[PDB]
């Protein structure tokens, strides 16, 4: 958690904002 | 002027490592791409054949597939870390009264390092391999800092599990490039420090994980005896009870002086 | 003109979207096959007019046309694994002439 | 001499119809011409076509000059090949002009099947299936 | 001069062939056969 | 004269097909002489056509290949040399070490000159005999014996091509990556052959117990 | 600034922009048109990538009498500037049948845009001549020995033509043709020979005239000129020498090759010769029955 | 109903493919976008004319990704030269898919609809025109309403009925059932066609460029020898060969791997590359001194 | 001696012509072209056993209204010379120009 | 805005800065003038979680005091 997004590491390891 | 390099910045596209993996004809060559699948490319006349050898990091494009350019060597993320970890820095002296010590570890380390010349004259092969063992506390490591400290010659390092990976491949990746790091750069030394992680013996009756440890291991015999020989690539093992390991890590000429710190 | 043709049919010919090689693990009695693609997972699915699921058969590999793994022919080979066992250890046999005595 | 396709589709025809129903090499040649040496298919097409129109005075030799032409695999040859023969040999039917047609009739493209079975119609136009077992 | 006389010889023997060798097989495929 | 002309054309088109970029499968086996059964090195298994007048006599026993990128077809072939896990060994390098460091060891020495040398020199001297050959060689014991300085030693004696391989030269590092250097090696020692394949261990690579649970 | 057009490079599509423009504007009648030239510099190559139409009005009284615009160069420039960030003024194309002395002073009107030095491309729209339509050109300083002072003038740069990999499989696609300059098989190289011979003997036939031109009706006398002619002389092939010699016996290795592939042939024919023979045979059996 | 009520043939002219392709290339991988500028003549026949590209994106092609600014600016520099049409539609690139219209580009077709019924969608592959063949399908909304009407019939009405196709079940759905595909062909004037046509000054004087007789001997040497390893190929190959079933024979006793056809090919090539050879050698002795 | 080459049309000359020329013994012919070629004002090489100057190079140099004259008749030679070698080049190989 | 891809830096290696009239970069490469004919500025390969690493011209906004051989 970022205060004021997020960032996520999906299952398909591969990671996003 | 800050936003209009960002202009230029956005319109350029990426490329994609590869190396040359071999020659197959004049203009054809085989790239092993860092994607893993090796291709056949093209050649701009930016580079040359000559210009072009086996294990050159050379990029390609990502439409085209071309090697515009020649690139230096890759060199890992996790190695950079070692590099610039020296800290808990000390003199010559790290201890008093084991100074004995100290002037033996530098008779394997540090004379080499300043003239081979000296080995030359009696005819040994040129020192290297250390293991350094003994009770808990006693300044082995501090004096590891010590010697990277105080002559200044390139240092890794190695904690005993953070060149250990999930990936399996991978974690012989590492230390088999951090060897070749080792022979750009100037009279290294290999600080494994605390190894007891890959010390374990044949095991594998019991859990996978023995299995892991022991292919890690293979990879190491090959490089410190083979076709590859150092020299001014040093070994200084510190570990905090020796009969742990196994004995193919325990044999001279890649260890060739045991010194113990009481 | 036989040469000149077909060499130009062959520019189609080689076009592919890529074309697989799965196995038939069960046929279901759908008019489908489940096929485990030898890379990949399992999916279920339909066959051909020139096949039925009674011309296919476990541990018989088959083609598959890869848009939807839509089953093309049956394949020429087929695998079998008692031979994977025999093989690998590897032994031959004999005649009672290399026993004698 | 227009390279343009559209001028060059009637060039043909305008050879056709005005050596109509001729015995003529010239007009013949001229057709023979364009098929081979155009390179668009729809101009390859209608110099196949008019071949039946120059030589309807005379359509017994018809179907072995397109004999060659039917050897050709490309759709349009072939799909003209099967007009020109419809053309010269309609009426009572000519046993050469409905053999070429058969496997244009079979071909793997639908271009030269839709021409070929209309084309067969004219050369047995009205022909009793108990006076000719082919019909 | 040498090599020019050979390669006539040669040339001569590339018309010989030619002609006669599709002409047997006009008459036989003319020929009814099954 | 047309088509003469047109042949030309579309012998120009099919080099096209056969030119760059290009990704590189592995040829299992046939089932056909224009179709076959390859599988990338992307960890996909292909059937493919294969184009006429390729030669076929290197391709249908198991043997590197170029394949087309977006359509996946056979489109050339590569010849076995090329396409190496690594190059030769013993022709780009040396023997570092000789039989000057030998001087003991000749219980080993009599047992490795009729193993190794003698098929080198000639093979067909077993032959002749109606002796048929030893095969490879397991060297064992403990590694400070100087067993791989005997390996060093005859090599540099022998000068006959060589190879360093090792298990981790063939481990895996992405899906499909371990078979295919296995087969490459063998396929460079029979090219120049005769050859001596060498790896330095085998204890990873084999181990007389296996979970397979994982 | 500097000198650095040895080579000029121009992308196909550029050629077919500035035909296209010239006839929407519909300049003809000794009209000319203007746009300006995008593309890369610094380099020795000068990269043709792009072009575009400046509004550019030419007088018919006189060639010193121009309007051009611009304020319009900068808004089409930073618009191009977002499609891709490498495109910059490397000059301007003119689009006359040649080349004038009044281009001059527009040439350094461009001068102020750019960090190269100005390239004329004369693009031609009346595509005369079976080699380029294309002549290049640099505006630069010079004294001459003559006694002439702080000359601009334009000195020609040889041209050349390459394409983008995506560039030319377009004009393979629009295209089909079997091009009468090509060196493809044995009638066409046949073709070329007689061809590019006919194409020297043609220019020989200019400098012989030129010539006469300069030392009877008083054409210009300049160095550049003279010293090529001296290079051709001097460099000039003999026979007769132990180099024609090696020639001649280069010669009958070439056809002594030729000998024996000939010789090849007929064996390969001659088998099918007998191959056609044998079956006629067995179709006179299969004929019998029949 | 009164109106042909079929899509336009793109006639894309000699120009635009170029453009396009050059400016899709560029941006491979990330998506691209433009504008197609033409003109509207019969009820079928669209002349693209030219291009221009629509500034990239960081979430490539949206309906946002639409700016009015770029859009009417640029056209007004065109205003300013008598250059400018009207819009007939647009391109933008899947290099990463097969033809045919993603889910975002059918509602984007939508509002270019709205705005003209004759818009049009042409996917470019930068990506599969490293090939001989350019890669290239244009498309036209036939919409959700007129689907139920039953009004397709009505648009494939006075056409050859040729149509193109892109890979099966995914692809192939959408292309037919939801929209509407019309061929493309190429557009030309004899002045262009001699534009392509020409290439160097030195070009159709290259046949006096000999080459260094280094590399010719390497050919005279490298060609004789190869021809006698393909002919005890021959050798073997006729020994046998003389039984019965033909193709049997040609499996058994290498036939197929055919050594009689290759061993002739190697031979014609070599031996029409002798003849210029020798050729050149003797004009330019002669001619230049 | 730069004159002498380059107003022939040969370029190689006996001693003989040279020392006659100049009023030099053969001594001295031998330095001069010596010489010459260490400035790089001519370059060559010597035969003293044929006895001959073959020159190879001639530095290009101002061109007067003399010797346009004569670089034009050599121009005229060659132009001549390809025109009538065109004649038999179109007569043989008639059948094919395609 | 969102979405980007997260990864991390395998290193800065830079190549030299563009002002220069023959190339601008620290490997040599064939032919003369160059300044951005192949010629690059600084340089960052950075290595994925989708599991490759790319060599990327490294954007002119961030520094390298913003580049660490590790960064995130
Ligand atoms: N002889 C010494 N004199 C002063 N400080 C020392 C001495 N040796 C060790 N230390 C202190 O102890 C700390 C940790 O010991 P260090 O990590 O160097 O030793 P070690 O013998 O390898 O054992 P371990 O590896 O288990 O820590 C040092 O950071 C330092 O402050
Ligand atoms: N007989 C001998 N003469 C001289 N030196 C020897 C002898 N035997 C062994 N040595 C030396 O001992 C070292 C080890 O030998 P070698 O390089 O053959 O590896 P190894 O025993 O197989 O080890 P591993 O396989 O675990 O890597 C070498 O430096 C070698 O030269
Ligand atoms: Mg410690
Ligand atoms: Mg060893």
């Amino acid at each position: 958690i970022i205060k004021g997004k997020y960032v996520i590491n999906l299952k398909q390891i591969a990671k996003f904002v | 002027d800050k936003t209009e390099n960002d202009i230029k910045a956005l319109q350029s596209i990426g490329q994609l490592i590869g190396e040359v993996m071999k020659e197959l004809s004049e203009e054809k060559y085989i790239v092993k791409a860092s994607s893993g699948p090796r291709y056949i490319v093209g050649v701009r006349n930016s580079v040359d054949r000559s210009k072009l050898k086996k294990g050159v990091r050379v990029t390609l494009d990502i439409t085209t597939l071309t090697i515009m350019r020649i690139l230096p060597r890759e060199t890992d993320p996790l190695v950079y870390n070692m590099t610039s970890f020296e800290q808990g820095e000390i003199t010559f002296d790290g201890i008093g009264g084991l100074t004995e010590q100290i002037r033996e570890l530098r008779e394997v380390i540090e004379l080499p390092l300043k003239n081979p010349e000296i080995f030359q004259r009696v005819g040994i092969k040129p020192p290297k391999g250390v293991l350094l063992y003994g009770p808990p506390g006693t300044g082995k490591t501090l004096l590891a800092k010590a010697v990277a400290a105080t002559i200044g010659a390139n240092f890794i390092f190695s904690p005993a599990s953070g060149i250990v990976d999930k990936y399996i491949g991978e974690s012989a990746r590492i230390i088999r490039e951090m060897f070749a790091y080792a022979k750009e750069h100037e009279p290294c030394i290999i600080f494994m420090d605390e190894v007891d992680a890959i010390g374990g013996r044949r095991f594998s009756e019991g859990t996978s994980a023995d299995r892991e440890i022991q292919r890690t291991l293979m990879e190491l015999l090959t490089q410190m005896d083979g076709f590859d020989n150092l020299g001014q690539t040093k070994i200084i093992m510190a570990t905090n009870r020796p009969d742990t390991l196994d004995p193919a890590l325990l044999r001279p000429g890649r260890l060739d002086r045991k010194v113990e710190i009481p | 003109n036989d040469k000149v043709r077909f060499i130009k049919d062959e520019l189609r010919l080689l076009q592919e979207p890529g074309s697989y090689v799965g196995e038939v693990i069960k046929i279901v009695s759908d008019k489908k096959v489940l096929v485990k693609v030898q890379p990949e997972g399992k999916y279920i699915v339909d066959v051909a007019k020139d096949i039925n699921v009674k011309d296919l058969k476990a541990s018989q590999r088959v083609c598959l046309r890869s848009d939807s793994y839509m089953l093309h022919k049956v394949l020429e080979n087929k695998a079998d694994p008692l031979v994977s066992l025999m093989m690998v250890e590897k032994v031959p046999d004999s005649t009672y002439d290399m026993v004698g005595g | 001499a227009s390279d343009e396709s559209l001028l060059r589709y009637g060039g043909a025809f305008t050879i056709a119809l005005a050596y109509a129903g001729t015995g003529n090499n010239s007009a013949v040649k001229r057709l023979l011409h364009v098929a081979v040496s155009d390179s668009n298919d729809d101009v390859r097409r209608a110099a196949v076509i008019a071949l039946g129109f120059v030589l309807l005075r005379d359509y017994t030799t018809v179907p072995r000059i397109v004999q060659l032409l039917s050897k050709s695999h490309n759709a349009h040859v072939r799909c003209g090949t099967a007009f020109a023969l419809g053309i010269a040999c309609a009426g009572k039917g000519l046993q050469s002009a409905i053999d070429v047609l058969d496997p244009l009739t079979k071909d793997p493209v639908d271009f030269v099947r839709q021409a070929a079975m209309i084309a067969l119609s004219m050369i047995l136009i009205q022909q009793t299936e108990k006076l000719n077992p082919q019909v | 001069q040498v090599f020019d006389e050979r390669i006539k010889f040669a040339n001569q023997l590339h018309d010989e062939y030619l002609v006669s060798m599709r002409y047997p097989e006009d008459k036989k495929t003319q020929q009814n056969e099954k | 004269r047309h088509l003469k002309r047109e042949l030309k054309r579309a012998q120009e088109e099919v080099k096209r097909i056969q030119s760059v970029p290009l990704v590189i499968g592995q040829f299992l086996e046939p089932i056909d002489q224009n179709t076959g059964i390859v599988s990338s090195t992307t960890g996909m298994s292909y059937v493919v056509r294969i184009l006429s007048t390729l030669d076929r006599e290197l391709l249908k026993p198991s043997m590197s290949v170029a394949l087309h990128r977006h359509s996946n077809a056979l489109v050339d072939i590569l010849p076995p040399d090329s396409d190496s896990s690594i190059s030769v060994m013993g022709e780009n390098e040396k023997p570092d070490v000789t039989y000057a460091d030998v001087g003991g060891l000749d219980m080993q020495k009599q047992e490795i000159r009729e193993a190794v040398e003698l098929p080198l020199v000639q093979a067909d001297l077993y032959e002749q005999i109606g002796i048929d050959p030893p095969r490879g060689v397991l060297l064992y014991g403990p590694p400070g014996t100087g067993k791989t300085m005997l390996v060093k030693a005859v090599a540099n004696s022998t000068k006959a091509a060589f190879i360093r391989v090792n298990g981790s030269e063939f481990v895996h590092k992405y899906l499909g990556e371990g078979p295919r250097m296995v087969r490459d090696v063998f396929r460079l020692a029979r090219e120049n052959a005769p050859s001596i394949i060498f790896i330095d261990e085998v204890d990873s690579i084999a181990t007389k117990r296996f979970d397979a649970q994982t | 600034m500097s000198l650095q057009h040895e080579k000029v490079t121009i992308a196909p599509l550029v050629l077919l922009s500035a035909l296209d423009h010239y006839e929407r504007t519909q300049t003809k009648e000794n009209k000319r048109c203007v746009g300006v030239i995008l593309g890369d510099a610094n380099s020795s190559t000068i990269r043709v990538t792009n072009s575009f139409a400046l509004p550019f009005e030419e007088d018919e009284k006189n060639s010193d009498v121009w309007f051009l615009d611009h304020n319009y160069i900068e808004n089409m420039n930073e618009m191009c500037k977002k499609i891709n960030a490498k495109e910059k003024l490397i000059g301007w194309y003119h689009s006359g049948p040649k080349l004038r002395a009044s281009d001059l002073k527009i040439n350094e009107l461009f001068k102020k845009y750019t960090q190269n030095n100005p390239l004329l491309l004369i693009v031609d729209v009346k595509q005369q001549g079976v080699g380029l339509p294309t002549d290049a050109y640099v505006a630069i300083e010079q004294v001459k020995d003559d006694g002439t002072s702080t000359e601009k003038t334009f000195l020609h740069l040889p041209c050349t033509i390459e394409a983008e990999e995506a560039e030319e499989i377009g004009v393979e696609h629009l295209l089909r043709d079997v091009r009468d300059q090509a060196a493809g098989g044995l009638s066409i190289r046949l073709t070329n020979q007689l061809k590019s011979l006919k194409g020297l003997q043609s220019k020989l036939k200019d400098v012989v005239e030129y010539l006469d031109k300069v030392i009877n009706k008083e054409l210009p006398i300049n160095h550049t000129i003279l010293g090529k002619l001296q290079d051709v002389f001097n460099l000039l092939p003999n026979l007769g020498t132990p180099d024609d010699d090696e020639i001649d016996v280069e010669n009958h290795d070439r056809i002594n090759i030729s000998n024996n592939l000939q010789k090849a042939l007929t064996v390969k024919t001659n088998d099918e010769l007998m191959v056609i023979y044998i079956s006629n045979l067995v179709r006179s059996i299969i004929a019998f029955d029949d | 109903t009164g109106r042909d009520d079929t899509k336009e043939t793109v006639y894309i002219s000699s120009i635009a493919l170029l453009k396009m392709l050059k400016h899709g290339r560029a941006g491979v991988p990330m998506e691209v976008m433009g504008l197609m500028l033409g003109e509207f003549v019969d009820d079928y026949t669209v002349n693209v004319v030219d291009v221009f590209a629509m500034p990239q994106s960081g979430t490539g092609v949206s309906v946002e990704a639409v700016d009015d600014v770029f859009q009417a600016k640029m056209m007004d520099m065109l205003k300013q030269t008598g250059r400018d049409q009207m819009v007939v539609g647009w391109y933008h690139s899947h290099p990463g898919f097969g033809c045919w219209l993603s889910s975002v580009d059918v509602n984007t077709q939508k509002s270019f609809e709205q705005l003209n019924s004759r818009a049009v969608a042409v996917v470019v592959d930068p990506i599969q025109s490293v090939k001989g063949k350019v890669v290239i399908d244009a498309f036209r909304l036939i919409d959700t309403g007129a689907l139920i009407n039953n009004l397709e019939p009505r648009q494939t009405t006075s056409n050859t009925g040729l149509l193109n196709k892109a890979n099966i079940q995914a692809l192939i759905h959408g292309l037919n059932r939801h929209y509407y595909s019309l061929n493309i062909d190429y557009h030309k004037t004899a002045k262009e066609t001699k534009m392509l046509m020409n290439l160097h000054k030195e070009q159709w004087q290259s046949g006096l460029k000999m080459y260094d007789y280094e590399e010719k001997e390497e050919s005279n040497l490298a060609a004789t020898k190869s021809m006698v390893k393909i002919a005890e190929q021959y050798s073997k190959r006729i020994e046998e060969e003389k039984e019965l079933t033909e193709e049997e024979l040609k499996t058994r006793y290498v036939g197929r791997q055919d050594p009689k056809k290759h061993l002739s090919e190697t031979a014609d090539e070599t031996l029409e590359n002798n003849i210029v050879s020798v050729l050149t050698a003797g004009v330019n002795s002669v001619a230049i001194k | 001696l730069i004159e002498t080459v380059f107003v022939k049309n040969i370029r190689m000359l006996s001693f003989e012509d040279i020392s006659k020329a100049t009023h030099l013994p053969k001594d001295n012919v031998e330095h001069l072209v010596m010489r010459a070629i260490s400035l790089g004002l001519l370059k060559g090489s010597i035969d003293q056993v044929n006895e001959l100057v073959t020159i190879s190079w001639v530095q290009p140099r101002i061109i007067s209204g003399d010797q346009i004259t004569k670089m034009k008749d050599r121009l005229v030679e060659w132009n001549d010379q390809v025109e009538k070698l065109g004649k038999k080049m179109e007569a043989r190989g008639q059948s094919i120009w395609v | 805005q969102l979405p980007y891809l997260v990864a991390n830096v395998v290193e800065v290696m830079d190549m030299n800065e563009i002002e220069d009239k023959e190339n601008s970069e620290s490997t040599t490469q064939g032919g003369n003038v160059n300044l951005d004919n192949t010629a690059v500025g600084k340089a960052a390969v950075v290595k994925t979680s989708s599991r490759q690493t790319v060599f990327l011209p490294m954007v002119g906004l961030v520094d390298p005091d913003k580049l660490k051989p590790n960064d995130l």
